[PDB]
RNA sequence: GAUUCACGCAGUGUUAACGUGCAAAUUACUUGUCAUAUUUGAGUAUAGGGGCGAAAGACUCAUCGAACUAUCUAGUAGCUGG
RNA sequence: UGAAACUGUCCUUAGUGCAGAUCUUGGUGGUAGUAGCAAAUACUAAGAAGAGGAAAAAAACAUCUUAGAACUGAAGAGGAGAAAGGUUCCUAAACAACAUUACUUGGAUUAGGGUGAAUCGAUCCUAAAUUACAGAUGGAAAUCCUUAAGAAAAGGAUUGAAAGGGAAUAAGAUUAAUAGUUCUUAAUCAAGAGAAUGGUAACAUAUCAUGAACUUUAAAAUGGAGUGUGAAAAUCUACGGAAGAGUUCUCUUUUCUUCUUAACAAAAGUAAAUUCCACUGAAAUGAAUCAAUCAGAGAAGUGGAAUUUAUUGGCUUUGUAAGAAAUUCAAUGAAUUGUGGUAUUUUUGCAGUCUUCAUAAAAAUUAAAGGGAACUUUUGCUCGUACUAAUAACCGCAACAGGUCUCCAAGAAGCAAAAUCUUUAGUUAAAUAGAAUAACGCAGGUAAGGGAAGUCGGCAACAUAGCUCUGUAAGUUAGCAAGAAAGAGUAGCUCUGGUGAUUAUCGAAUCAGAACUUUAAAGGUUAGGGGAAUCCGACUGUUUAAUAAAAACAUAGCAUUCUGAUAAAUCUAAAAGGUUCAUUACAGAAUGUGAUUUCUGCCCAGUGCUCUG
RNA sequence: GGGAACGGGCUUGAUUGGAACGGCGGGGAAAGAAGACCCUGUUGAGCUUGACUCUAAUUUAUCAUGUGAAUUUCACUCAUUUCGUUAAAUGUUAAAAAACAUUAAAUGAAACAGGCGAUUGAAAGAGAUAGACGGGGAGUUUGGCUGG
RNA sequence: AAUAAAAUAUUACUUUGGAUAGUUUAGUUUCCUGGGCGAUGAAGAACGCAAUGAAUUGCGAUAAGUGAUAGGAACAAUAAAAUGUGAAUAUCCAAAAUUUGAAUGCUUGAAAGUAUACUAAGGUAUAUAUGAUAUUCAAUAUCCA
């Protein structure tokens, strides 16, 4: 909204930052399952509810 | 069942009363020395209108006697009041209209609105519009006055109960036929919330007692006990006599 | 129009975030959160919820100076 | 015929929230918040408005010289002059009329 | 524009521009970014040239 | 708390359209209504044998002649299927 | 085929043998290349980029520029806000997936960038309300009281509004996006720092001109309806122009665009309304408004005073300020920016009138009075600020024809913010198109002769419709019925007269009348069918969200019962506990019938209620 | 035709070319739902009532020991009820006038009480036992055979 | 009477799908030892920190880690730096330990704030009930001059 309050908006920029994929050099390692997140959301798919 | 309509106005959710333009309490002033063996001066300062009630409130403003200041008060206004006017109160005030005086003060026949039931509690008897209770008697033997209530019932009351002297104003004011759903609507503005009011035959069985069937009709009779269980005291509640008086 | 049609007006929220329990319990009309039982010193725990005790109970945080002490 | 939108984030026609459009260099057309309009001083017996004080905020009059916010009179500023011409009188003929009964 | 953190305020970001650059400060806007970090703008005095304290920084 | 037009709102009739739809109740024309018992926003109050109801057993988060969720609970069934 | 475990006999043990439980879970068919991809008027030509219009018409082709043609039509498909969403905002690269075809496009993939406040809000105050210590109640959980119970808080505690109250800011410019937030210029507020005169009177003096305790007054601070009017803006228009643009073989001294100015202050000139003061004292009564209303507790007249009128002082004017901006010319430099209106609308004030059995908030905070105790400079902290605000950013499982609170508002035409068309602005895409022009359909129409014979029933459809004049029954609560019913007129062009201001000029749409002509005229759009009877409900009003909108519910009226307030009703397990009650019989509580008129008959045995027996 | 008495399948016949496009409603006792009408549950639920058995509310009697006296009737306050204030002169001695009134001049402005000021008062209210009333409320039941 | 386009039947190879066979850093039950949190601030929640992290793990402005004691030559996805003058790793140790939370100076909604005293920013103490001690008071409640 137009107007949050402070402990509302550091929790909106946790989300954002939380919103990104897995960086590169990670998916390189030796026995790393990790390619794609499964955490990940966006703004028409799925309201975060908060 | 249910519970009707009489169970839930106990709570006070809803029906409590919508007094938020009420400009206060109004009743006499604080029993002291100057008013028990002397009189003081009142001055009405302006007649105000208090939402929910028909009869006016006057704003006297006395003085403290005992400090330094105004001492501001609020009196239901008795008929014939006017702006500017010295209204007295005390138990040697001179029996003019508007005059607080003791009870035990006044002659027989003498008429007294807004009277206490008890000597301090700033009026109890006699405050509604054109009302007024009429003295009866006096008894020095026990120092108690006999009145007649405006309901016609008359009690026995201290000779130290105060009650301002004339009939209270805003007279006659149910003799107007109301004739819409609107102004009847628009009197209970300051009231609690009781006016569109459904019948009981005009109701399932559960919400009240007298939910009828094929037919609408009660089916018992509506005089009760007076110890009926609340819910189930309906209709008319230990009667004495029904029906149209011939 | 007890469906979709009444759905429209769905914007004035009733449960934000609360403060010790940190999920969207605490009723702001009722300023008491729903999940965690704020003001009320006690944590809300209730017998008929056994899943609601392993969600959050001890043992499913850091626990930050109670793994030293049962350590030592 | 220039259309103009509130420059506050006040978005509703309250009585806080009265806007005056005026003209600006080059024919556009911009909003400014007009004030509210305010009631005067009233005598304390007759309760009829003042002479001589401005009807502004209760706060402007602070910021008006020390003789714009009063009247030069016994009871100036709190009374009007025939709710004061009576007063004298009173304190007068009444010292008068007691000064002989006792 | 420098990057700050949250928890000072635009007197204790004035004093620290001045004393780490020795420079004068006259103007600070400051704003918390989405990430936490307040993002100050600091305006230095019309004497001393922003050009040659932003070169001693580092920046160009 | 007069008669009507309009912005809006409703839902009288076609028992029209759609009826694996735009829609888990909507669309078009026709009709009524369109400021005082008027329409509406935000905050606050009232909670399950309870609330609220200009009264239809109606409304109480697509659930009401007794809401939703969990514990007793793998309730009991002389009855149907395997 | 596969690549590291396994088999036979005896005994023991079992979570041991499947075709069914509408069985549970997982996968896959036929239906089937079928039904579909049809509301929202609409696209076409040239060019660019691109693998992505080739071709025997493979008849269709996504993004961007221009031209043509259009729609929403200013209560917008325009410009912005609150709630909700949370990065959707802007740019670059890129197109495997997603937007019922495709996409070079995207609210989609990846990576960067973006949200600037002493003046706007939060912060501060209180409203309906909410919650603490002590106290009371309670087996218990916990409940009640919120200033009453208190050695607590001068008089009473906490929270409660981004729509209520509130100290102070504007114009121009800038960015790929932020700007009452940045830059230039120009201001404002708060907190500091360095015992006076004048006027008869109303009252007045670029801070001035002392003013403590205590007290009071006032502002903040308040419903609605209708009329009249001052002012500004928009639109329209008169006189005189400056600059540019459009039409021109047929004419038009023609049609269009621009000609502007803030916050804050000053006083050349000059208004409307209201309330007061001084002189005199009204009758033959006057003064005045659209309406009213006012006067010997004092009218009219003359002279004065104060206050309101979007910041000072309302309008013009001036500083700000032309150096800005708009429109042009030349290739940074040059030109201009008068005066009116007895026109319509909107906005904001003023004046009285009307209506209530409705009288239509509080505090922070500020000023004055009664009383007499003793020009400069510094600082202004914290939090929000991007974006949509919807036929694609919110809620509906989604780019859902549903739902969702507001501000700004051009022309034609009319009584109208109606229907229809256009200007500034937005868009041509919004679940795919081409061909053929069968049936049966959805939506929209028309018709010979008859006119409800169709059918449960004039369902559906057709027909009357604006305005002016004439006329208008029975019944009736005397108000209504009534737009009753019924009949006449209405176009175009050229004329005439009536309705005013100033001393002949000037301005307004409005009414009436007369010639002449035609295709004989409200009808493109908007736009009552009428009558005679019967039943119910008195009337306006409300209801089964999603099959019942009424003859039901309500309602004013009539009537009945209890109650003197420590009461009646009545919530709680309990309570110095709670509601009507900030109350007091013209009141509180519990009921039946349902306007007005007329009338409510006989019955107290039975069942209830009551009794002074 | 018989059949579970209205077959696409069985028996006897009529008759039969492979694939399937647009239509249209006769058949598939077509699809949608463990019939909602009826009956059987020793299955429920709402509602009603002198159905059975209880219960909150209301009411009546007894117990719970204030003093002075002459089971009952009086007087007082001391528990107790209902109140009111800024706990602001209790008890006893010596209506002409919508105005102001305060921080005292020189003890002024009297003292004492075992009661802040009143009302009710040994009655009332709360508890225990007992009788009455009580669909306001809770729990439950409402046989069988039977040409349905 | 005829064709096998459709249809049907068997086998082989391929596809959609993951049954069967082999394995298991995961579980279930039983028994043994303990059953060791908190105003010195617990359990839980939130935010933040890697050279390149989104989760997760570890940790708390000394941050995927510091000091000490044991330990002996690594880490690795890539580039860097440090390193027998001691890299990885381990621990009932020392230092440190953000905002909250019984939450405790007042307030706390998604709230931004804020008062007094001690030592401009920084750190401390100040909630309720409670025992003991010390000090300051109130009541004529009992005596008494």
């Amino acid at each position: 909204t137009g107007h949050k309050g402070f402990s509302y908006k550091l929790k909106l920029g946790k989300k954002i930052h939380q919103n990104r994929g897995v960086p590169q050099w990670f998916r390189m390692k030796t026995g790393n399952t990790i390619n794609y997140n499964f955490k990940r959301r966006h703004w028409n798919r799925r309201k975060m509810g908060m | 069942g249910r519970r009707t309509l009489s169970q839930r106005k106990g709570r006070g959710s809803i029906f409590k009363s919508r007094s938020h333009h009420k400009l206060g309490v109004a009743q006499h002033r604080a029993i002291d020395f100057f008013e028990r063996h002397s009189t003081v001066r009142g001055l009405v300062k302006s007649i105000e209108h208090d939402p929910g009630r028909g009869a006016p409130l006057a704003r006297v403003v006395f003085r403290n006697p005992r400090q330094y200041g105004l001492d501001k008060e609020l009196f239901i206004c008795a008929e014939g009041l006017y702006s500017g006017q010295y209204i007295y109160c005390g138990s040697k005030a001179s029996l003019h209209i508007g005059n607080v005086l003791p009870i035990g003060q006044c002659p027989e026949g003498t008429v007294v609105c807004n009277v206490e039931s008890k000597p301090g509690d700033r009026g109890i008897i006699a405050r509604a519009s054109g009302n007024y209770a009429t003295v009866i008697s006096h008894n020095a033997d026990n120092e108690t006055t006999r009145i007649r209530l405006p309901s016609g019932a008359k009690k026995t009351l201290k000779s130290n109960c105060r009650a301002m002297v004339g009939i209270i104003a805003g007279g006659g004011r149910t003799e107007k036929p109301i004739l819409k759903a609107g102004v009847a609507y628009r009197m209970y503005k300051a009231k609690r919330t009781t006016w569109p009011r459904v019948r009981g035959v005009a109701m399932n069985p559960v919400d009240h007692p007298h939910g009828g069937g094929n037919h609408q009709h009660v089916g018992h009779p509506t005089t009760l006990k007076r110890s009926s269980p609340p819910g189930q005291k309906a209709g008319k509640v230990a009667a004495r006599r029904t029906g149209l008086i011939r | 129009t007890k469906g979709t049609s009444c759905r429209g007006t769905r914007h004035n929220k009733t449960h934000i975030l609360c403060k010790r329990c940190g999920k969207r319990s605490w009723h702001l009309q009722k300023q008491r959160c729903a999940s965690c039982g704020y003001p009320d010193a006690k944590m809300r725990q209730y017998a008929w919820g056994y899943k609601a005790l392993r969600r959050r109970t001890q043992g499913t945080g850091r626990m930050r100076h109670l793994k030293i002490a049962l350590k030592r | 015929a220039v259309r103009v939108t509130y420059v506050r984030k006040h978005s509703y026609n309250t009585k806080s929230n009265g806007i005056r459009i005026v003209k600006t260099a080059g024919g556009n057309m911009t909003v400014q918040h007009r004030q509210k309009i305010s009631n005067g001083v009233r005598c304390g017996d007759c309760g009829c408005v003042l002479a001589g004080i401005r009807h502004i905020r209760p706060h402007q009059y602070g910021w008006l010289g020390k003789s714009k916010r009063t009247v030069t009179r016994a009871y100036g500023g709190v009374k009007c002059h025939k709710c004061v011409q009576k007063k004298i009188l009173r304190a007068f003929l009444i010292n008068e009329h007691n000064l002989i009964k006792l | 524009v420098f990057l700050c953190e949250q928890k000072a305020n635009k007197t204790m970001i004035k004093k620290a521009v001045e004393k780490r650059y020795g420079v004068k400060v006259i103007k600070v806007n400051t704003l918390v970014r989405l990430d936490g970090l307040k993002k100050a703008f600091v305006r230095l005095a019309p004497d001393v040239e922003a050009m040659e304290v932003a070169t001693k920084i580092g920046l160009f």
